[PDB]
């Protein structure tokens, strides 16, 4: 699909770096519910707080 | 004059501290995440 800022290529031929990779925004809440459950079980909320 | 001043005072205080409580409720969970049950 047309994009004015991105281009598709092969990973092995490009040898891209982290900043060469393109960025997008992903919706958290579906993941955040499961994360809340897992962290409430495992007993490490500081990490959840930072990530949230 | 008595009920007048009393009710005026009560209304003014109610409005002022309603605004202040709204602001504090907005800015609570950020500065105190250990209480937010969203993260618990």
């Amino acid at each position: 699909p047309w994009t004015t800022d991105t281009t598709f290529d092969d990973i092995i031929l490009s040898q891209p770096s982290k900043e060469d990779f393109a960025k997008f925004t992903k919706e958290a809440p579906l993941f955040l519910r499961f994360l809340k459950l897992v962290t409430d079980v495992e007993g490490r909320q500081e990490a959840f707080i930072q990530f949230a | 004059s008595v009920k007048f001043m009393d009710q005026k005072r009560s209304g003014e205080e109610t409005v002022y501290f309603k605004k202040e409580d709204e602001a504090l409720l907005r800015n609570l969970l950020a500065n105190h995440p250990e209480y937010d049950p969203k993260y618990s």
